[PDB]
């Protein structure tokens, strides 16, 4: 079987020897944790509420509807509000709801009672049962009657149900609408990237942890992780998002004053070579020596490793985040080169970066890196070994991004500031082992 | 104010109809006269043999009707459309046999709206680019050029024919006059000069700010190649040609990526948004298209906001047709479909006898326009009123009953001009919803009939959810359309919604219903259909002297 | 036992709704099986009835509660086919309305799929069945084979004016008038039949507008009838009240208003 | 508060004085074991992957894919591929992942693990984890290799991922995928009536309680059972699903020897009468009376339990499944024309079986009624107090149907006819309390 | 442009199911003779035109003269059965390497129309239009060839 040393985002030991098994999303309490509070945990525009009410805007998009204003202030009430939206959406007393004022009254954070959940088939009984919760309080606190309460119902609701999304709504999650999926398994895959910069708090490790755990959750509830498979990709989670023997962190800080991306595809195959990963193979005429594989999937993760230190290293030089995509390509067609051995995900990450690259440089489509995600058509290809990257690069921007965490996810980071899985993955993944 | 006549207004229909008929008469002789008595059919009959020869294969025989009988065995009758003196036959107002209501639809497909500010944040931030009123006129040169199809950056390209393409266009609005006036007005929809009754102007202007926008119209030809989905996507490629050539950008940089973001999907404003998998479809189809964004594409509003009747009718017209006749008649079935479902609602000027009768009574009643309380007891009273009054009316002129044969159009007809005159009694289009429901309601009482087998799906479930506050009931009007759940199904009723939807702002005396970007989008005169005046084009398309876009004559031969 | 009330209205055309509802409609005329099966097309008169499954007794049933509970009529017991009769309806003061043919078949026969629409109104049933069913409707009040008739297909005439001799406009003309007498020789689809099925003579114009249920201003007048109308306004209004909140306090809730009914 | 008295589908009493809310979908225990089995249960067609491959059938619809036949026999090896998938997809020694072959070889039932759907965010991962270790199973038993694994593996999954769904494939579940949802909250609405009748195992009386059950707990998903509407979706579910004080079982068994839809409505009329729900509110001239209802909720579930028995006593007698949507539309407009009162779901129930009717006996679309379900653009409009009508009516149906239980939906009936919420779910749901 | 609108516009739909739901819920008999007057009926049908009601009105036959449907069938009897004008003849086309003898095994004795809606409709419209126009013209189709209710079960 294999183990792991874990460390944390600093670089400190937390757990030695620990199995592999014990990592797994279908195992480690830790992450059915985050998973389970991404499900289930929505945040409430309080303050979009009342300007969409008062100056009738519903719906968004400049849209205005002349007469139908609605003079509420729910800001100014959000602590009756918070508490009336918990006695509606709390399954007992005592149990895991939570309803918490933040922003001095402008958002709310609701945590809806797992059981909710568990009583459903998906994981939208959280959006929905706060849009209703919120719906009836402000019903009720404001003495709504037949004809206007509709209005209200659309600045919680936006244009649902003409729209099969909350499309210009104030109720919020970091996943999207089932309907959005691309295919079978890929809800926790459709988490955008400056979503996940925010989670993190922009700090970069913790990223590369969040945005790793949540993408192989999405891998394994794709099928994509059964028999042999599973070991490919719980070695990838471990080695790329949750810092697996230091090898990361340590990566990182040994190319970080003059390192660039070559010099991680060098310092990569030094440590497969040393630490018996790899071997020589055969040796051409011309001195080149072609490399083999001696535990495939164990050199798939050491690849995954310095793909992700690459990204440190190079885009927390440029503090930006576009070189994301080249970083990716580059790191795995230059240790292909390098070796004779194939790079990360057998092509499928240098192959997402090369469309990922165009993606973020073109007239077609994309944008810059903070709008992709395991879900989109652009960034899906890898089975969860390019997206923390993207994510991570996301993070290490400092400030040349128009579509920027702080700019498309700011309750995002209000939210989940204060949420210890978020805030400290690695050290709560290891303490749930 | 408008006083009700002595002379209904749907008497100068009949009597052109049925020269010299008694119009109390309640029995008529039978002729059994068959096709032969309709030139349109006989002309029909002759095509269908041309057809058949061509191609060696059988297509339209009016003989293969069932029954041994030929249509026609009662009196074929032709329609007038309403406000206008043309009179036309019936298959002439099929939207495959109509060119100008298919380009009312291709004008609304290949819509799209996009923000600039974002797009030009893009370049002062990332490469530190000035944007001024030269660099916006470079610009705005440069998108008409490419936007048709045509090359800016590359060498040994390909395009497309200019006579092909020559419907598309770009314009941009702003509600910024001093940047309004410095570009060519060649280039600028002109809100001042378009909404110039009762302060429009100013309120568009307030509503909008000091944000510019793009309104871009793709070619028809290709909306009618492919989808509604190639809209948003082609005005982003051509739109991020023109920045990348006005700006003297890299040819494809980082920051191209940021204005295609913003130009397909941050700055972007779709006509409608995708419907779920049984009726999948692409954006800016009929299907996604809200009542509040359909009653601000017509444009009567601007014209003339004091008759709010007139207006109102003219967004009935719109709706029905493209909601009935293209939408569910072709898009979700097919065939023969669905057009006198709809004429019932634009010709013969009949909703207009029934509606401006409504307005005359909530004006003695209520008063001014929009001032009439919002509340269920007034639905109640205008629209049992309304339908009692229009019932009447069928019973008293048999010829009128006749032309709305179906119980589905005089269910539509009466409950439309009973939620029109609630909507411009009022000034609110929720209470105009629960009068529609009113209406449908006491006709089936009345009568012991209401439509077709499955007309009052929406209508048995309407009055209980025009108030509903639950998910996927509780909505406003304006911002409920053809995807609303009840709604998603059935003829005679998605047009006339959108109709009373324009009546409670028309009677408010509001510029715009739900979107004032879409409402000067559609102002400008430089779309091929006048959407300032439905019923006018609807005959000219009927009449054959309706000139769409999107033909392609140019590119095919023709020979003996 | 609760006794039914059934509709409001006090004119005669609610009284007339109420004999229609309840079953309570006389006989005017006699229609034979043999003429009856002709008319209605699906079988030569005589033959066998055609089966769509086994009877009942022949295959067994599930061990279902409901079906040991509930009788299947003799018509589903046999394994019939499910077929139909079809009736259009003058709105020129015809005895029967479309939706007052569906109460009369849901109130008074057994395993019946009635269905209303403006110029049609069909009962679809086990054959033997839906035959003992349009018997009923056929030979009773409910029909003046004038203002009303068999169509199973092109039906197109309920909101026409009547020919000259009063019979509503039938593109196919599968009945007409001879020596006073309604006769009908094609089935209800069109086809030619191989006798002349007579149903007796038309109502009179006063007949019919004694018998008829539906309300126009040549009659009684629907204004007129308050009742009718109160009730219209109670069921659209709580189904308003109870859509917003299903409770007594929302039948004050702001937005209601003054509302007010004539008799109540 | 409110209580019940529960009863079986024989008519006998079970339990009494039960509080309404020992029913409810977020707390019976039954329940939610039932929403459970429906979302980790899948039926594998290994006749099906069989006939695929040695007929290069791959996809269906009359596709044949010339020389790329697979001579592969695994209903000969049903019991070691069935071992070998419980091996790839159980998560832990005696957990309750379980696989059954079933059909002397032709079928399995595969109940994935819990854990699978708890680490995921929807109820996909037993059809994708499924599907992956028969792939596997597969490949293994018949020593597959490069170029043939992909025709096996589209055997299994159908067109997936051309198609989003698993079209032509031999994987079934009684769900459909997410992005079939109309709306939020629909995935346990998307039950085809079809499939309804046999889970029952055209048991009416389970039926009613099998489809009122999920319906009710789709409402809940949906956000539409929060506070006030919390009890009204109760008590219908109760009332119409639940045979509550024996209600729909006795009027049922009162009108089934000589009762119409009409004798129904009078008996819902008499029994809100004498049970206190509704009073005479005002007379008329004429001396028709107008009723005002004294408990409204109540008295929607009186409509709801009337609406059910009428649906039995019509579609019963005719022994066809077609008359529901007739039954439906006129119980209530009557029961309104009979009271002043709104019928069931305030006209939605009416309203839902007017475009029923429509859509069951024309050129539009729908089909016969086992064609339906709570997902279906026609049939979703009432919350739940429609399609448990509509599931019993096809579970009457002795044989008028082209689309049948037994034509689309056999290997539903073999694969939940041993399993106990199914056989017997109204006595599952009382033990449960 | 007509290569693609040729694809969009067609869609495939079997008649056996048809011909089933006749016998099973109807008793009717399906023959060549009641095929071939439902050949007739669809091909008047589906470019848009009347078979039942009165007072229709309908798209004008010039603007939709490439729409038309025919069969299809492994079944050599009933093809040579039915007017060639609305049989795809598998045999003539497909004489080559004994194509003809591999397309008849693979269909086997089912029945299958080749539906093609007008180029113009899928222009205004979409490829979505396809299925569902074809379908409402063979349903009007069915109830006229074989006299049953224009709309039950
Ligand atoms: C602006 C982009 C970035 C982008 O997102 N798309 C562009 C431009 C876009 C435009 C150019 C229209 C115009 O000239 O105004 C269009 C036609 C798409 C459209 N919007 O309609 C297009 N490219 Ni491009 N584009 C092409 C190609 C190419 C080749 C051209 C290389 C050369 O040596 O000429 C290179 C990529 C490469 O190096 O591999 C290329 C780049 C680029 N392509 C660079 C601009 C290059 C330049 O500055 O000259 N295209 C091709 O390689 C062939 C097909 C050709 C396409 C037109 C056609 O198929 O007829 C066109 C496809
Ligand atoms: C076969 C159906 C069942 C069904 O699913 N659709 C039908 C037929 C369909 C066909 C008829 C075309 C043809 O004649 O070949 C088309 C045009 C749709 C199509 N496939 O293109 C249509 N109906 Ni219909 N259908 C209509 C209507 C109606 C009215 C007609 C009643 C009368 O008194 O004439 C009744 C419903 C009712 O009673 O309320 C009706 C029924 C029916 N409708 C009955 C046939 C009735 C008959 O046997 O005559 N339609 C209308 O009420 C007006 C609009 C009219 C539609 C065509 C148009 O809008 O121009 C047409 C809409
Ligand atoms: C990526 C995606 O765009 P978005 O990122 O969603 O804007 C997608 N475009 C494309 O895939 C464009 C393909 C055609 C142009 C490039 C050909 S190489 C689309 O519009 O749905
Ligand atoms: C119900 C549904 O059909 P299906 O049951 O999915 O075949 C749907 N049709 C419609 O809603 C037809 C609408 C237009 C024809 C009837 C107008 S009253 C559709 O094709 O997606
Ligand atoms: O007769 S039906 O109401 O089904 C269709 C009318 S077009
Ligand atoms: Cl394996
Ligand atoms: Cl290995
Ligand atoms: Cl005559
Ligand atoms: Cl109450
Ligand atoms: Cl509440
Ligand atoms: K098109
Ligand atoms: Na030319």
């Amino acid at each position: 079987a294999d183990t792991i040393d874990l460390y944390d985002d600093r670089g400190k030991k937390l757990k030695g020897d620990v199995d592999l098994q014990a990592v797994s999303p279908l195992k480690n309490s830790a992450i059915l944790s985050m998973v389970n509070t991404v499900k289930r945990t929505v945040a409430v525009n309080l303050a979009g509420i009342e300007k969409a009410c008062k100056n009738a805007s519903y719906g968004g998009q400049s849209r205005n509807i002349p007469g139908r204003e609605v003079d509420i202030d729910p800001t100014a009430k959000a602590d009756k509000i918070a508490a009336r939206v918990k006695e509606l959406i709390q399954v007992e007393k005592g149990d895991d709801t939570e309803v918490t004022v933040l922003g001095g009254g402008k958002f709310l954070r609701v945590a809806a009672p797992t059981r909710r959940i568990e009583a459903g088939a998906e994981y939208v009984a959280g959006m929905t049962c706060t849009a209703a919760a919120l719906t009836e309080a402000l019903r009720e606190e404001y003495n709504l009657g037949l004809y206007d309460t509709p209005y209200v119902k659309n600045a919680v609701w936006g244009t649902y149900p003409q729209t099969m999304d909350m499309k210009g709504g104030n109720v919020l999650s970091v996943l999207s609408i089932p309907q959005n999926d691309e295919g079978l398994g890929f809800a926790l895959r459709n988490i955008m990237a400056n979503h996940l910069a925010m989670l993190s708090q922009r700090n970069a490790m913790n990223c590369a942890a969040i945005s790793s755990i949540l993408e192989h959750c999405g891998v394994f509830e794709m099928g994509q992780a059964i028999g042999l498979f599973e070991r490919y990709q719980l070695l990838a989670l471990a080695y790329q998002g949750l810092n697996a023997n230091n090898m990361v962190y340590e990566m990182t800080k040994n190319n970080g004053k003059t390192g660039t991306i070559g010099t991680v595809v060098q310092e990569t195959v030094g440590r497969a070579l040393d630490d018996g990963v790899i071997s020589v193979d055969k040796t051409m005429p011309s001195g080149y020596k072609v490399y083999k594989a001696n535990d495939v999937c164990m050199w798939n993760a050491y690849c995954a490793a310095g793909t992700m230190a690459a990204t440190m290293v190079n885009c927390g030089a440029l503090r930006g985040a576009q070189a994301v995509s080249s970083t990716l390509l580059y790191f795995n067609d230059m240790i292909e080169k390098e070796t004779s051995l194939p790079g990360c995900d057998w092509g499928r990450v240098e192959g997402t970066a090369v469309g990922f690259s165009f993606f973020s440089h073109s007239i077609y489509g994309g944008g810059g890196p903070g709008v992709f995600n395991g879900n989109h058509v652009v960034t899906r290809h890898s089975t969860g070994m390019a997206i923390p990257c993207v994510a991570v690069a996301v993070a290490l921007d400092a400030g040349t991004q128009m579509f920027s965490p702080e700019s498309t996810s700011a309750i995002v980071l209000d939210t989940f500031q204060d949420v210890p899985i978020m805030m400290n993955p690695l050290k709560e993944v290891a303490a749930a082992v | 104010a408008y006083k009700y006549p002595s002379e209904k207004l749907f008497v100068e229909a009949l009597k052109s109809k049925f020269a010299g008929l008694d119009l109390s008469d309640q029995k008529v002789k039978y002729v059994r006269a068959g096709y032969l008595q309709n030139a349109r059919k006989r002309e029909f009959q002759a095509a269908g043999e041309r057809v058949a020869e061509q191609r060696g294969m059988q297509q339209y025989d009016v003989n293969v009707h069932l029954g041994g009988m030929t249509l026609g065995q009662r009196q074929l009758v032709p329609y007038k459309l309403s406000t206008r003196p043309d009179i036309v036959e019936g298959d002439d107002l099929h939207y495959v046999n109509n060119p100008a209501m298919q380009q009312m639809w291709d004008d609304m497909k290949r819509t799209i709206i996009v923000g600039m500010d974002l797009a030009h944040e893009t370049l002062e931030k990332r490469l530190g680019k000035e944007v001024t009123p030269e660099s916006i006129a470079g610009y705005m040169e440069a998108v008409n050029h490419t936007m048709p199809g045509a090359a800016i950056v590359q060498e040994h390209m390909v395009e497309t024919h200019p006579g092909l393409v020559d419907d598309c266009y770009v314009k941009m609005f702003t509600g910024d006059d001093e940047l309004a006036d410095e570009i060519d007005s060649q280039y600028v929809i002109n809100i001042n000069d378009l909404f110039d009754k009762e302060g429009q102007n100013e309120k568009l202007k307030a509503a909008i700010g000091k944000t510019t926008w793009q309104a871009v119209h793709i070619p028809t030809i290709v909306v009618r190649c492919c989808d509604g989905g190639n809209t948003s996507r082609w005005s982003a490629m051509q739109i991020g040609m023109s920045f990348i050539a006005a700006y003297n950008m890299c040819a494809g940089e980082a920051a191209v990526a940021d204005l295609a973001f913003a130009a397909k999907h941050a700055a972007a404003v779709q006509m409608a948004e995708m419907l779920p998998a049984r009726r999948a479809r692409s954006p800016n189809e009929p299907g996604g298209l809200s009542f509040g964004y359909c009653a601000d594409m017509v444009q009567t509003l601007r014209v003339k906001p004091e008759d709010p009747v007139w207006y109102t009718l003219e967004v009935v017209a719109c709706g029905t047709m493209l909601y009935d006749q293209i939408w569910l008649g072709s898009y979700m079935s097919g065939g023969v479909g669905f057009t006198q479902y709809a004429t019932a609602a634009y010709t013969n000027d009949v909703l207009d006898d029934f509606t401006y009768y409504g307005y005359d009574y909530a004006l003695n009643k209520y008063g001014d326009d929009g001032t009439a309380p919002n509340d269920l007891a007034t639905a109640t009273d205008l629209a049992t009123e309304v339908t009692l009054n229009g019932m009447e009316c069928y019973e008293d002129y048999p010829t009128l009953l006749e032309d709305h044969f179906g119980g589905s159009q005089r269910a539509g007809i009466l409950a439309a001009a009973s939620a029109c005159t609630t909507g411009i009694a009022t000034g609110n289009s929720q209470v105009a919803l629960s009068a529609w429901y009113m209406s449908m309601y006491v006709h089936k009482e009345g009568w012991g009939r209401l439509g077709f087998f499955g007309y009052d799906l929406q209508d048995q479930c309407g009055a209980t959810n025009v108030c509903s506050y639950q998910g996927d009931e509780g909505c406003c009007l304006e911002l409920r359309g053809a995807n609303y759940p009840n709604y998603a199904m059935n003829v005679g009723h998605q047009g006339e919604y959108a109709g009373f939807t324009g009546s409670a702002h028309a009677g408010a005396h509001d510029a715009y219903c739900c979107n004032p970007l879409i409402k000067v989008c559609f102002a400008d005169p430089s779309l091929v259909f006048d959407f300032s005046y439905i019923r006018k084009e609807y005959a000219k398309g009927a009449m054959r002297t309706f000139r769409p876009a999107g033909e392609r004559s140019l590119v095919i031969p023709a020979g003996v | 036992a609760y006794t039914p009330q059934y509709y409001p209205g006090s004119s005669h055309v609610a009284v007339n709704r109420r004999k229609h509802m309840s079953g309570d409609v006389e006989k005017l005329r006699t229609v034979s099986d043999d003429d009856l099966v002709a008319a209605l097309g699906h079988r030569a008169p005589g033959a066998d009835y055609p089966s769509t499954h086994p009877p009942l007794a022949e295959m067994g049933e599930p061990d279902c509660p409901v079906r040991q509970m509930v009788e299947p009529t003799p018509g589903a017991a046999a394994g019939d086919r499910v077929r139909y009769s079809q009736f259009t309806d003058s709105m020129y003061s015809a005895p029967s309305i479309p939706y007052f043919r569906s109460y009369y078949a849901a109130i008074n026969f057994r395993g019946v799929d009635p269905g209303t629409l403006s110029g049609r109104q069909i009962v679809e049933a086990r054959e033997r069945d839906m035959e003992a069913q349009c018997k009923a409707a056929i030979e009773s009040e409910m029909t003046c084979p004038a203002l009303a008739g068999l169509r199973g297909c092109t039906v197109h005439g309920h909101s026409l004016r009547l020919a000259e001799d009063g019979m509503m406009f039938d593109m196919l003309q599968r009945t007409h008038i001879e020596g006073g007498n309604v006769i009908e020789d094609k089935d209800q689809v069109g086809v030619p039949i191989d006798r002349k099925v007579n149903l007796g003579k038309p109502m009179s114009d006063a007949e019919a507008k004694k018998r008829t249920t539906i309300y126009r201003t040549d009659g009684v007048k629907y204004r007129d009838e308050e009742e009718v109308l109160d009730h219209v306004h109670l069921v659209h209004h709580r189904r308003t009240m109870y859509g917003y909140r299903p409770e007594t306090a929302a039948e004050t809730a702001p937005g209601v208003g003054p509302v007010t009914y004539h008799t109540v």
